[PDB]
RNA sequence: ACAGGUUUGG
């Protein structure tokens, strides 16, 4: 039986290490008038803006490329015992499954 | 009445009376992003014994104890559904409110994902009706509401002597939940996995209750 | 009726003693289930006092020896060309193949860090991956 | 008995600390061209940390050198020497919008 | 029926409103207990004394403790 | 001391 300690070491998130400028692939799951909720797959979903190039080619279920900046935007302020989580992620659009 | 007590005493003598171990595994929980939590700064103090570590700020949950608590929670959930217990899925989160309500509809149990009213469970004889039947079990799929504060039902259940089975993230307070399960309630795959687990745990319990009643009808 | 107290203890500790006293003359259906399969921790109310002083949390950071090797690749070449796919459970990345080649060459008795580092990059050209050294 | 447990080691991805513009440099009180890049060209006010961006050591030594050069007769006080106006802009303040 | 209650405190509480000025309100502490170890207390506050007593008696049943008594 | 009364719109 494979326990948790062995299956965690072979996780792609462990192989990626820090989330600073990592190239990842994410599949869109919801569409807004101009915003795109792309789930790169780690914990949260990043909100990106529809570019002017091939903006119509972005539909529900499309896989796109991202450069992950931060995994979960959390920070502290004055008089806050905990942090203020944004419940999102930070990522930018580069391409849409160039293959 | 002498034959009806046997129906209730039958499942109490066996450990896995409904065979709930095959419904999931450590790998099935790992594949649903359950082992992932918030950053170290958002860590609640009562999650240090329920955390496995911290991978560059982000904490990791121990899936062994996760699966053990999940086994216990699913057993307690199946027994309530077998004993004809009112199960209420209370979860205030504007991302899967539709999925939770659909799961409750398919299970035949009740749901609550809208604005939780103040005197709902306490002042029930004035909010619901003259004399009502309170939910025998409360299931939490999101302990924290949109204000990042503990829900009201998680305290009202303990105030009205009602058992609670809740998914607690790294920023939730499991001090009052009867059967807590340290996991992730922010991932769509995680919430789908929990919804399906409770779905099958309710379905098998109800079907086995019906089979036991059918057998009781032929007992005499 | 019941006991609406929160800070005293657990719902089991507030219902079993009441039934023992004999006020609640009807036993709740969940009480037998609780007695059959109690949880690991009794649900007693605990107030989360803030941690002051030199005290620190009991959680321990997650770091492996493979991270010390992945740091070299991320400082030398940066992010790999093959983007990560978080949906594939058995997805192997460029840095993962590099650290695998490193730990494989380590068994050959090679103790020089340069010998263990440059030989993996030279061997990856046999598989045919493209590396972009950040200078 | 498990061999895949995390080991209590340091952080390998620990990034180097940010350096000031004069980190590991030698400031002086006679390089008027150097000290003028931190004073306002219209008035001569000494820019602070929020504008310059110097770490705790050089920030005070720059001010001391400026105050020494303003009394010894190396650099004017009421303004900046116009011969050193063509120096590259180091500060982070924009006047003309 | 086996429960027995006792009044522990009675006090005439006043409040300064905008129009009526002094607003005399009766607040009382009422304890309940049967004699087998189960007991509790509550506070009933109202305008009339008979109404405050009734509210305290009705709210004292909801808060019950159990006192472990060695040899009773 | 088994204690109670006495300040104040409270
Ligand atoms: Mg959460
Ligand atoms: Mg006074
Ligand atoms: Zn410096």
């Amino acid at each position: 039986v494979e326990s948790f300690a062995s299956m965690l070491r072979h996780s792609p998130l462990t192989q990626m290490g820090p989330a600073k400028n990592k190239l990842v692939i994410g599949q869109i799951f919801h569409i807004v008038e101009d915003d795109l909720y792309i789930d790169f797959g780690g914990k949260f979903h990043c909100v990106c803006k529809r570019p002017e190039v091939d903006g119509e080619k972005y539909q529900k279920g499309t896989r796109v490329r991202l450069r992950l900046l931060d995994l979960e935007l959390t920070s502290r302020f004055l008089g806050a015992t905990t942090d203020t989580t944004i419940l999102e992620a930070d990522a930018v659009l580069l391409g849409l499954q160039e293959s | 009445n002498d034959l009806r007590d046997r129906i209730l005493s039958e499942p109490l003598k066996h450990a896995d009376f409904f065979n709930l171990k095959e419904l999931f595994s450590v790998r099935s929980l790992f594949d649903a992003r359950v082992h992932l939590g918030h950053k170290a700064g958002c860590r609640h103090r009562f999650m240090e014994p329920y955390l496995f570590g911290s991978r560059l700020g982000q904490d990791i949950i121990d899936l062994e104890q996760t699966a053990a608590h999940l086994q216990l929670a699913l057993n307690f959930t199946a027994h309530v559904a077998y004993r004809e217990g009112i199960i209420l899925f209370v979860s205030r989160h504007r991302q899967f409110a539709h999925l939770i309500e659909t799961t409750a509809r398919d299970c035949g149990e009740y749901a609550h994902t809208r604005y939780f009213k103040g005197g709902l469970l306490t002042n029930a004889p004035l909010l619901l009706g003259p004399g009502v039947r309170l939910p025998d079990l409360i299931i939490f799929l999101h302990t924290l509401n949109n204000v990042f504060e503990p829900h009201v039902a998680v305290r009202d259940a303990a105030k009205m002597n009602i058992p609670t089975v809740g998914i607690v993230d790294t920023n939730c307070n499991p001090a009052l939940i009867t059967y807590p399960v340290p996991g992730n309630d922010d991932s769509p795959p995680a919430v789908r996995l929990f919804c399906r687990l409770f779905q099958v745990a309710i379905s098998r319990a109800k079907e086995k209750r019906r089979q036991v009643e059918a057998l009781y009808r032929l007992q005499g | 009726a019941g006991s609406r107290l929160e800070t005293v203890g657990s719902i089991f500790s507030r219902t079993r003693d009441l039934i023992r006293a004999g006020v609640l003359k009807e036993k709740p259906l969940w009480l037998d289930i609780y007695n059959a399969f109690p949880p690991l921790r009794e649900p007693v109310f605990r107030r989360p006092r803030l941690r002051y002083g030199k005290a620190k949390a009991a959680v321990q950071d997650i770091f492996y020896h493979e991270d010390r090797i992945r740091a070299k690749f991320y400082s030398a070449y940066g992010s790999g060309p093959k983007a990560f796919d978080l949906f594939n459970p058995n997805f192997k990345s460029t840095c993962q193949r590099f650290v695998e080649k490193y730990i494989e060459l380590q068994r050959l008795g090679e103790t020089d860090e340069e010998k263990l580092f440059v030989e993996a990059g030279k061997a990856l050209l046999a598989e045919g991956v493209t590396l972009r050294r950040v200078g | 008995s498990n061999e895949d447990l995390p080991v209590p080691m340091e952080n390998p991805y620990k990034e180097p600390l940010k350096k000031c513009i004069l980190c590991e440099k030698h400031v002086d009180y006679k390089n008027v061209q150097l000290l003028s890049q931190f004073i306002s060209p219209f008035t001569g006010c000494i820019y602070g940390r929020h504008i310059t961006g110097l770490c705790g050591k050089k920030q005070k030594e720059i001010t001391k050198a400026i105050k020494r050069a303003q009394i010894l007769g190396f650099m004017p006080v009421t303004y900046k020497d116009p011969a050193y106006l063509k120096d590259p802009k180091v500060c982070n303040i924009k006047y003309r919008e | 029926d086996d429960f027995d209650t006792r009044i522990l405190e009675v006090r005439n509480v006043f409040n300064m409103t905008a129009k009526e000025g002094r607003k005399r309100s009766v607040r009382v502490l009422v304890a309940v207990g049967n004699g087998k170890g189960a007991a509790g207390f509550a506070i009933g506050k109202a305008t009339e004394r008979a109404d405050a007593f009734r509210k305290a008696k009705n709210r004292a049943v909801h808060y019950l403790h159990y006192i472990e008594r060695y040899e009773d």
